RNA sequence: GUUAUCCGGAAUGAUUGGGCGUAAAGCGUCUGUAGGUGGCUUUUUAAGUCCGCCGUCAAAUCCCAGGGCUCAACCCUGGACAGGCGGUGGAAACUACCAAGCUGGAGUACGGUAGGGGCAGAGGGAAUUUCCGGUGGAGCGGUGAAAUGCGUAGAGAUCGGAAAGAACACCAACGGCGAAAGCACUCUGCUGGGCCGACACUGACACUGAGAGACGAAAGCUAGGGGAGCGAAUGGGAUUAGAUACCCCAGUAGUCCUAGCCGUAAACGAUGGAUACUAGGCGCUGUGCGUAUCGACCCGUGCAGUGUUGUAGCUAACGCGUUAAGUAUCCCGCCUGGGGAGUACGUUCGCAAGAAUGAAACUCAAAGGAAUUGACGGGGGCCCGCACAAGCGGUGGAGCAUGUGGUUUAAUUCGAUGCAAAGCGAAGAACCUUACCAGGGCUUGACAUGCCGCGAAUCCUCUUGAAAGAGAGGGGUGCCUUCGGGAACGCGGACACAGGUGGUGCAUGGCUGUCGUCAGCUCGUGCCGUAAGGUGUUGGGUUAAGUCCCGCAACGAGCGCAACCCUCGUGUUUAGUUGCCAACGUUGAGUUUGGAACCCUGAACAGACUGCCGGUGAUAAGCCGGAGGAAGGUGAGGAUGACGUCAAGUCAUCAUGCCCCUUAUGCCCUGGGCGACACACGUGCUACAAUGGCCGGGACAAAGGGUCGCGAUCCCGCGAGGGUGAGCUAACCCCAAAAACCCGUCCUCAGUUCGGAUUGCAGGCUGCAACUCGCCUGCAUGAAGCCGGAAUCGCUAGUAAUCGCCGGUCAGCAAUACGGCGGUGAAUU
């Protein structure tokens, strides 16, 4: 509603880079959009069947693609490696092929490295996932938004603000929750801000999570 | 802010911090240029008038903080534990309770000199 | 378990247990009978009271201890209790009775003081109105404006005189007096109360008080008088949609006097009277005293009377505060939910209008009081935006474009509609898009997965048909396996499902407008109040700004503001092509060698920070000027627009809850529709000219676009454009030769050598295809319109105004929509 600007969207030409960084020709620049945009919805969901599996519970935090000529980046930062990985070296292998079927025309050589964050309480990405998984097993909500606040401030962080939108805990009238601690800057530029977006399935209805981590100045 | 001032810090800050840093010393030497000193919690409070300064007895009664004051007339010793009956405006008045009161403390410590 | 019924909860009738300033509640104020209460001393009585005892208080319940039915219920012994009444023998302080007193209560006398206290009778001054006369002129009166009205049979105004009624300036005061109501020019007559002071005397003779008796602002009533002014009613004028109101001009009862009557009022300090006590600081009247009072005065001591940052205490709070709702005593009145009601009925009173006493049924679950936050205010104080003002241009008039209602239609698809709707979502609807209508068709079905059969899949297909489609024709059949079988794909079949721009965004996610770029919105600790909360975020100044300084129980901090980021304006460093090119050799075209200096170009760096000087200002902030500088006071201008307001907009972007349709609001195709009309409204464009039009010549721009593309040169056509076709994938090629402007000439203000709407005829171009629906060219026609009512909009500088160009959308709807670029260049504050 009447918030404030997108700190990943403010922050766009400095500090905070792309999560997609290349060049084309304006004649394969819209076909360049639709490769990037249709595995970034694979691998983000990642699930053959109509199951509630993988990817979303290692938790993803960002998808960097840098392509030139033939060859994709596509190196994703992972929680937990173990479940993207192996069990047995099966689980990497059925992803190499999956991103080969959908993506052909020219010898599209595709290689996907893996690497680790720090602590998962540091990006936005895991707690989108985390808190927001909460709400789909029905659990105490403003006892997991001042848990979402705490978990953060023990991981050496300078400020962080949680938000949702309307219909919480099956009421008919929609309202808004709002829990904050320390400072969170967000008009400046020298904020270094990271945002993220996540939806919840809910029988009632929808929600809508936006995370907002202040680092350093 | 007084380390900082002599250090060779002075050349690498810009003008706009360099304003407000003598600015902020400006009205911190001022008023905090009595009350530095010491740092601990005092277990008795002595004052002047204290129906000029209320504000300073009856925040110490609420903690448990025997108090003393030089009280005059225009006051009330009901709020006050030991008060001294005597005059607040003249400086003589101010001079002679307040000396004897600090050699009352000197003499059970080391060394009675002269005022 | 339900219902009925009593009690409890209800200290909501409270004797133990409550209240009456504002929540329900002191009767309007006095006098006073009965009744209640009553100072101090001694003696006495001892009635009340108290002690003990004797009777009676039936038994059985209840209670205590102890027994019997196996326990218990039940039954049972004794005791306790029966709180009471009477009698006898005592005690005697208190209350009461009797006797004799005392005095501080209360009362009286003596001598003085102040006062609108009251009644009666006189008399005084100003003014108003009216009557008469003089002078003199045409206007006067009145209102936000006007009109009714008074005027030349002459008012008003002015002067002289008369008559009459009422109230009586100043002094008047936060003043005084009175029980209340109430009462003020001066004087006289009769008369009441209060207070002080040396005292003299009685002696509690006191206080309160249902009923009762008396007094009662104004209005109103009866009879007789009076009547200047004011003024219910009433009559006109005006205002208004209407006003049988407010306002204007008149005006009766009444208001005034005598007598009688009615007895009511926010009859309010809304806090009944009387008495004793409890911190203080300023204002009246009497009296004592203060070197002889030398003085306006100084120090006490009483009455009555205000305010107080008024303390304790009390109070729900506001507030009261020794003239307390403080602490107590004596007695009387009153309340115990709101509406109905203070009405009905009855009694009493009255001439009447009505007054006094005072219900119920029914109905609601709430009324009410104080205070708090915020908002609102035709409340106030102080401040900021083109907000007004100052000023320029514009709209509404006109023709045309476009959007929206209404209307119409088979449909003229949907959504947005006060500002925050109205070229708005659709940056581009002839098919498509489209969702709507009509008609022709298919259904697990156009699209997804899974099972089975025939099969590779496809290409060219021929016939009918508007097409969607349907019937058959050949040509053709890759890659692996124990060939059984499969992947890719196709037709058909069965079933889950698939499918929905169907409803609900008052079920929702995401996103947005809006006040707002307004500048506020909050927190920690500590204090204030019982508390909800407040303080800090108030105040005095100051800025775009809780920006800053000072003051201040506030001290600090967080979000917002600012700054950090992007361009523009100066320079500097580095690097130079498709850029530029001073100096030097020139096919004059940087054109070539060559040169990097300058311009430009692209990354970095320097710089304004009120920082410096002066003045103003509270020796602060800040503002006003100046210096130095390309640039100053957030440099110009963007981006960025908090906690939140409108359950404002969007489930037709998408996603999602629920619901509904699912041989169907699902799907395919053809044609139509959305750019239909008697009208209305919004937003724009082109003109009414000649600071303009037209003809010819002619000087400079910035920013962007482009490979199913941008397209020069040349040829052809009057032109749009077409043929051929180079180069550029791009500061090397192209899209453009930018327009105002400027010189000369013509016209010379007549609806025109202004204006182009409209119309006919003939073409070009994009696409199956453009009649409805297109753009553009050529020829001709050539109106409305002469700057436009009420009302209303934007903009303060390089802005307004105006003149060209480019881009996105896109086959095509190229200067009229949106976005973007530059040229020229004000006005006023």
């Amino acid at each position: 509603m009447g918030q404030k600007i997108n700190p990943l969207g403010f922050r766009l030409g400095t500090t905070q880079s792309h999560y997609s960084l290349w060049f084309s020709q304006p004649k394969n620049y819209a076909e360049g959009l639709q490769e990037d945009q249709k595995i970034r919805d694979c691998i983000k969901n990642y699930v053959q069947k109509n199951t509630k599996t993988s990817s979303g519970v290692e938790g993803i935090a960002r998808i960097e693609i840098q392509k030139r000529i033939d060859l994709i980046q596509v190196i994703i930062h992972m929680g937990f490696p173990k479940l993207l990985i192996e069990n047995r070296p099966q689980g990497v292998e059925d992803l190499k092929i999956n991103v080969q079927k959908e993506l052909n025309c020219v010898n599209r050589k595709l290689n996907i490295a893996i690497t680790r964050i720090a602590k998962p309480y540091g990006d936005p990405n895991i707690l989108a996932e985390f808190i927001a998984g909460q709400l789909k097993s029905r659990v105490s909500f403003r006892k997991a938004m001042k848990k979402a606040i705490e978990l953060t401030e023990q991981a050496d962080t300078k400020g962080i603000q949680i938000q949702i939108a309307g219909r919480i805990d099956g009421k008919e009238i929609a309202r808004i929750e709002w829990i904050r601690e320390g400072r969170v800057p967000l008009q400046t530029i020298r904020a270094k801000i990271d945002y993220c977006a996540y939806t919840v399935r809910t029988i009632y209805g929808v929600l809508g999570i936006k995370i907002w981590i202040f680092m350093g100045e | 802010l007084r380390m900082e001032q002599t250090a060779g810090r002075l050349a690498r800050l810009p003008k706009r911090d360099a304003a407000v840093v003598k600015r902020q010393l400006s009205h911190l030497q001022t008023y905090l240029g009595g009350i530095k000193y010491m740092t601990g919690l005092p277990d008795i409070v002595i004052i002047v008038d204290q129906q000029e300064e209320y504000t300073a007895l009856r925040e110490c009664i609420t903690l448990g903080i025997p108090t003393i004051c030089l009280i005059d007339t225009n006051c009330n010793p009901d709020l006050a534990d030991i008060s001294i009956p005597a005059n607040d405006d003249a400086i003589a008045s101010i001079r002679l309770i307040l000396t004897k009161l600090v050699f009352a403390i000197c003499e059970g410590r080391s060394s009675y000199i002269r005022n």
